[PDB]
RNA sequence: AAUUAUUAUUAUAAAUAUUAUUUUAAAAAUAUAAAAAUAUUGUUAAUAAAAUUAUCAAGUUUCAAAAGCGUUUAUUAAAUGCGUCGGUCUAAGUAUUAUAUUUAAGAUUAUUCUUGUAUAUAGAUUUUUAUUUUAAUUUUAUUAGUAGCAUAGUAAUUUAUUAACUGAUUAUUAAAGCGUUCCAUAGAAAAUUUUAAAAUUAUAAC
């Protein structure tokens, strides 16, 4: 095979990331593992095509429509490895709507269910056992005791036991930085912020999946757009201005010196960081624009973590 | 599809804006579905 | 299905407030299934509920009531 | 009109048992066919079976048609026949509803008839009647 | 655009919905129209769920076609609603027998948890797992540092 | 084009004035059974 | 201008016969019975349209070629006679 | 506008919208040589499309055969409108061993109210053309009846019923 | 003759017994136009025999 | 600088290329550019060359069962062109014996499958699997005695046919 | 749809019924055009996307300006839409992700400089410009420029036409286009050339 991952490109522009090994359809949507369900749209509580109120972080966006297509490919997926049993990529199938790719693993006691596809997995292999090292093998789910400083792990789990939520996005990676906490191990988010995860969590070891995502996947076509589908995303500057105070002026208008979506959304004032973990070290604003390595360089402790916010 | 028309208070305050607020004139005999409840 | 007092069949003749709409929509508007053919009012003169025979038994696949 | 009205009930109660001045039976005999209307009903039935004579008369008939009241189903008007007027030749019974004849008095108020029930009995050896002149 | 053709409409009517009878019901009752008490939202339908998830808490397989998507797999598991409490009868095995049932009686339900426990521990990570693969983690050498397994591998097995 | 002008809609604006009957159910003690005590 | 079950023959219609036009009943002489024909093709018009030549619409380039072949190659037979009497 | 799950079958016209697109007609031959020419088109009908994904972990293998339609009885048996999760198959069946039965659905029930009015239809043209093919066979049958009693009248009444000539004019087969 | 939607005409339907003639219904005016429902039924509708399953 | 460069797409059927692009490739002569453009087909084939009946050795293809000669239109006469291998004419189907044989539901838009000499649906001859319609299943949606099959092949000139302009 | 009205209510199915509502002796207009020699745009704001046809109903070509193909109550450089980019978000959803926007894809490039909103801020105001918002009045470099470009105008030159308030070209200080610019550009709207049935002037011609 030559790269895994392809950037197929059926119209110059139309750039869909078509993987060999990719499972095709027939062997996709497996019964015990398709769930359904109508997403709301927008609608909260009262129908009302409405966003979120300002602090909460349950997100209905309001430009979004057709979210569970009904006739769509939609198993679910596993997200809880466990720890050494083995494993064995039986296929990996692609959806386009849940960009992520997933394989079926059959874990060896008999479980012919979990998904997520690290970077670099081959199908009909074994993967969950260790080589001669500690676990340092593409595709083993390593307590983050086991890693050692600057190699990646992808869908950490935030609470030990609690599930893989950080860095399950294809291609993403949190690395790890190497901290001076007694119990605890500091990782870089793909986010550029530091977090002291608990070391007893775990993580699958490797990128996550489906490089080529980051670009190369251009749809332009109004048919292929059916990947992502949402409502129209009208200008803010062209809406009757009795309804938002950007509008009319007999031509275009720039826009209003505080742009606002219809509350606020200036450039970059809305800030809505409101409940700060324990965990947390440096959110995405205290290290914006130092770089990507320098934060790979210092090790973390708690006096690392600015006592003011 | 319905409306209040009061606007739903806080979860807190469960009641702002009676219509006596207003100096409103409800009797049974006047408008009909008038009289209130805190009352 | 009106039903006798004494009889401990149950019947879907109510007269509720909350159960007399749909007990209507049977007698003005009746039953399209979605098999094709039109069920309980069909045609002009709509059915008098309260002037039906009792309901003597639900009905059974073999034979028709049970 | 299916919405209960108040004062039918009042109406029902009076002449059930006095209702002003006699109290009520208790609700367990209510509750039983030793009830007066339901003992009215199970030993004096109230019923107005007519026969239609268009269809019985000089010409002989196998479908002599009748009358029932709307609420006399298919079974009922075999047990009639049966055990009041001897008919013992019932294979099937045919029933429609009609809505009871309408007119104009000369005065002018719509007095509509009340409705009934054309059940169409097919007796098996056909049956007729003569009419000298 | 000058021509409406009004020939597009008249095409499959609507039902007649007959709106006078939820006008009635209202004052036939005593609220008034459902003002946003409720005002809505739309109600799930049985087609869209899908039974046998393994979601679903395996309690709920009709109770769960509605109460959201958002909150149909929290729906706690509960009972079949028949099934009574343990019940601490006396109703022993068929064969199960006396000394082992005066010995076993003697454990109580967390003295008997707790073996369990260290038994299927001992069960898996044995014949099972000493059979093809490995369940505790390795040192330098490759010296298996713990004896038997950590308590979550074997709670998710 | 609204729909159905014939005599349905003629008498559900007319019977349906007729009053239901009314029972003041008041409220049930569900949780304070009292016959239990 | 009009077949058969297997047969063909010939015939300009009318307006008075414009129903019978599209599918006729006929003597089939390959046959000997009434049998129902078809309109296989135009073969002209029946009477002149305002203003135009005898031949307004024309036969066909099709019935045509159905005529070459009845009186057409008739040379097997200019014997017997060619056009007299 | 008639919701179309009143219908007992979806409609077979469905009319959608486009101010500036005006025919009636649905395009189809263009929603069929895709879903005939492209396998993924149309979801997959869990079953025929599982039993992969079992036998894969049972067997080892891809399945690497025809898998069997029909689902197996016993698949699918809380689903309850099925019609998407499966192709538009009837619920398989019960766990059970008896001949397979089609659960009467309303809408099996209502093909069957057409595969009776299809064969209405049928006979009712059918047999038009049986009595049509006597009355005008029997009219003509009748019509040479005339033309032979006027054809026996006709000679003994010496009509020629060639004009106000002799024959001498039509021996010359000329127009006169 | 089946149990098809039709249009009427409504002299057709018969009138009322008249002061002028009695009640002349619809079929003893039109014999030949009484709709004949054995043959709508054994021709038209589904029975259900032919769809008996248990 | 005429203004409104976006537009309705106002030509189109009024082109060159377009009359050229709207013609049919039937099984005619008619050498191009003389084909029926609007409907895509002359009514009326004529076909006083060779008679096109319907044979009396002729058979269903599906279900073999003799089909009755020419009184009646219960058989789908498919004369794919000039055919000859399936039947002296095209093949030929009683309406019911018109089903897909492998899957048993209708032919959906009417394209078949011959798989040795048992009309197979398109789709399951294909290998592909979808294996219920919609609409109706048993019965499929075709003309019969090829009045469906009359918009294609073999118009009035069906060949060289210069015996009209020769001597 | 105020009606016995424009009006196949298209859920289906079918294919040869000799199923049955339309006054009447004229020319004007007018709705309308069968028929028919020349002429081919001289008509006009402007010819050419303008019913049917068995005589089978279709203009070709060049240049300039112009995106997406969806979608709109006076229907389009309206508003959508993919990508890039800016900002926000690691205790409800995957930070090559989803919210919240500005633009528009493709191809070249994307300039100079800041007085206020925002951010950060230190009791607050007052102060305060890494990125973002809005700005640049002589920003004006790239780039196209009499252009939907405030007048000046028919811009001056060149063509083109017998006649050039057309249009295209050159350059080029454009009342104050300008980097989201510019190029590329297809069915559109113009300008030529050219051909051509609508009864286009001539022309009136039931
Ligand atoms: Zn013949
Ligand atoms: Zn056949
Ligand atoms: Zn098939």
């Amino acid at each position: 095979v030559r790269s895994p991952d392809h950037g197929y490109s059926q119209h110059i522009l139309q750039k869909d990331i078509w993987s060999p090994f990719q499972v095709g359809a027939n062997m996709m949507s497996y019964t015990p593992l398709y769930y359904d369900w109508k997403g709301f749209s927008s609608r909260d509580y009262f129908g009302h095509r409405s966003g979120t109120n300002p602090g909460s972080k349950v997100l209905l966006g309001h430009y979004r429509r057709d979210e569970v297509r009904s006739w769509g490919y939609r198993i679910m997926v596993n997200h809880k490895p466990q720890k050494r049993i083995p494993k064995w990529l039986a296929c990996v199938v692609h959806i386009p709507r849940k960009k992520t790719f997933l394989g079926f693993f059959l874990y060896a006691n008999g479980a012919y269910v979990a998904e997520l596809l690290t970077y670099k997995q081959l199908p009909r292999i074994i993967y969950n056992k260790a080589f001669q090292g500690c676990l340092p093998t593409i595709g083993q789910t390593v307590s983050l005791t086991e890693v050692t400083y600057g190699k990646e792990i992808h869908s950490v789990e935030m609470y030990p036991g609690h599930g893989g939520v950080i860095c399950r996005a294809s291609g993403t990676a949190a690395v790890v930085l190497r901290g001076s906490e007694p119990n605890l191990v500091p990782l870089l988010l793909p986010s550029k912020e530091v977090r002291l995860f608990d070391n007893m969590c775990h993580a699958v070891f490797g990128r996550r999946a489906g490089v080529m995502y980051n670009k190369q996947r251009n749809f332009s076509k109004r048919s292929v757009e059916e990947n992502m589908p949402h409502r129209p995303k009208v200008h803010s500057k062209t809406k009757r201005v009795s309804s938002h105070p950007a509008g009319g002026g007999n031509g275009g208008s720039p826009n209003l010196l505080t742009p606002l979506d219809w509350r606020i959304h200036p450039r970059n004032c809305v800030k809505t960081k409101y409940w700060l973990s324990g965990y947390i070290l440096r959110g995405r604003q205290y290290n914006r624009n130092q770089t990507v390595a320098d934060l790979k360089s210092k090790t973390y402790s708690w006096a690392n973590r600015d006592p003011v916010y | 599809a319905a409306t209040p028309g009061v606007g739903i208070a806080p979860e807190t305050t469960p009641v702002k804006y009676v219509p006596e607020m207003l100096n409103i004139q409800n009797a049974k005999w006047w408008n009909g579905r008038g009289k209130p409840v805190y009352r | 299905n009106r039903t006798h007092p004494l009889s401990k069949l149950r019947g879907n003749l109510r007269r509720n407030p909350s159960e007399i709409p749909r007990v209507l929509n049977m007698m003005i508007q009746g039953v399209w299934h979605k098999s094709g053919n039109k069920l309980y009012f069909r045609g002009g003169k709509p059915p008098n509920p309260s002037t039906h025979p009792y309901l003597t038994g639900e009905p059974c696949p073999v034979y028709g009531w049970k | 009109n299916p919405i209960a009205g108040k004062i039918g009930l009042v109406n029902r109660k009076a002449e059930e048992w006095g209702w002003p001045h006699q109290r009520p039976p208790p609700t367990g005999l209510r509750r039983s066919p030793e009830y007066f209307p339901f003992f009215f009903s199970r030993y004096f039935p109230d019923v107005e079976v007519r026969l239609v004579l268009d269809s019985v008369l000089n010409n002989e008939t196998t479908r002599p048609i009748f009358h029932i009241p709307q609420d006399m189903s298919k079974q009922e008007l075999v047990n009639y026949l049966k055990n009041i007027y001897n008919i013992d030749n019932v294979v099937r019974i045919r029933v429609r509803n009609m809505r009871g004849r309408r007119f104009k008095n000369e005065v002018g108020e719509i007095k509509s008839l009340p409705d009934y029930k054309v059940a169409v009995v097919e007796l098996d050896s056909p049956v007729s009647i003569v009419f000298k002149q | 655009k000058s021509q409406h053709k009004n020939v597009l409409r008249k095409g499959r009517p609507h039902m007649q919905k007959y709106k006078e009878l939820n006008r009635w019901q209202r004052e036939a009752q005593g609220i008034t129209k459902w003002e946003q008490g409720h005002s809505h939202r739309p109600q799930p339908y049985v087609e869209r769920f899908n039974p046998e998830g393994a979601g679903l808490t395996r309690g709920t397989s009709a109770y769960a076609w509605k109460w959201w998507h958002t909150q149909y797999p929290w729906l706690p598991n509960v009972a079949p609603a028949d099934y009574v409490p343990p019940s601490p009868r006396g109703i022993r095995p068929a064969a199960w027998d006396d000394e082992f049932a005066d010995v076993v009686l003697s454990m109580s339900d967390e003295e008997i948890q707790s073996y369990l426990l260290d038994k299927l521990t001992e069960v898996i990570f044995a014949e099972t797992q000493r059979d093809g693969y490995e369940l505790r983690r390795l040192d330098f050498e490759g010296k298996p540092l713990t004896e038997l397994p950590e308590r979550r591998i074997i709670e998710n097995f | 084009f609204k729909q159905g002008q014939g005599m349905f809609s003629h008498q559900l604006k007319r019977i349906l004035n007729k009053k239901s009957l009314h029972k003041y159910n008041w409220d049930p003690l569900h949780m304070y059974d009292p016959r239990k005590l | 201008n009009a077949c058969h079950v297997p047969g063909d023959q010939i015939f300009l219609v009318s307006n008075s016969f414009t129903r019978r036009l599209l599918t006729r009943t006929d003597h089939c002489p390959k046959c000997d019975r009434l049998s129902t024909f078809r309109f296989m093709s135009v073969s002209g018009m029946v009477g002149r349209m305002p203003y135009k030549p005898v031949d307004t619409p024309g036969p066909s380039y099709a019935t045509l070629y159905w005529r070459k072949q009845r009186s057409g190659k008739i040379a097997s037979q200019p014997l017997n006679e060619v056009c007299n009497k | 506008r008639k919701a179309l799950q009143s219908y007992p079958v979806p409609p077979r016209a469905r009319n959608y919208e486009r101010r500036w697109s005006s025919s009636r007609t649905n395009p189809y031959n263009r929603m069929f040589w895709r879903t005939v020419l492209n396998e993924d088109f149309a979801r997959p009908s869990f079953w025929v499309s599982d039993f992969r994904h079992k036998y894969l972990a049972k067997h080892g293998m891809d399945y690497q055969g025809r898998v069997p339609a029909s689902p197996a009885p016993g698949m699918y048996q809380g689903f309850s409108d099925v019609h998407k999760i499966l192709a538009n198959h009837p619920k398989p069946q019960r766990e059970s061993r008896h001949l397979p039965v089609m659960p009467m659905t309303p809408r099996v029930v209502f093909e069957h109210a057409q595969e009776k009015r299809i064969d209405y239809a049928k006979k009712m043209h059918r047999d038009r053309r049986l009595v049509e093919q006597l009355r005008t066979h029997e009219f003509w049958g009748w019509y040479m009846k005339l033309q032979r009693v006027r054809g026996r009248w006709c000679k003994e009444h010496g009509v020629s019923s060639r004009g106000v000539y002799g024959p001498a004019v039509d021996a010359a087969e000329l127009w006169g | 003759t089946y149990s098809m939607k039709g249009q009427r005409y409504p002299a057709e339907q018969g009138r009322t017994s008249r002061p002028g003639s009695l009640a002349a219904s619809r079929d003893r005016m039109f014999p030949l136009y009484r709709r004949n429902y054995k043959l709508n039924r054994e021709l038209r509708v589904l029975d259900h025999r032919r769809i008996s399953t248990d | 600088h005429g203004k409104p460069a976006s537009g309705h797409k106002v030509r189109t059927q009024h082109s060159r290329r377009w009359w050229m692009q709207s013609k049919a490739h039937h099984l005619t002569a008619v050498p191009h550019e003389e084909a029926r453009s609007r409907p895509h087909f002359p009514a009326y084939t004529e076909d006083v060359d060779q008679p096109m009946v319907v044979p009396d050795g002729v058979c269903c293809f599906n279900c073999d069962k003799p089909i009755d000669g020419d009184d009646i239109n219960s058989y789908v006469w498919v004369p794919s062109g000039n055919a000859r291998v399936p039947t002296t004419q095209g093949y030929f189907f009683h309406v019911k014996c018109f089903k897909c044989w492998n899957c048993k539901y209708r032919i959906i838009h009417n394209q078949f499958y011959s798989k040795d000499s048992r009309a197979w649906c398109l789709s399951c001859a294909l290998g592909r699997d979808i294996r219920v319609p919609t609409r109706r299943w048993h019965t499929s949606y075709v003309n019969t005695h090829r009045t469906g099959s009359r918009l294609t092949g073999q118009f009035f000139p069906r060949h060289r046919h210069q015996m009209e302009f020769l001597f």
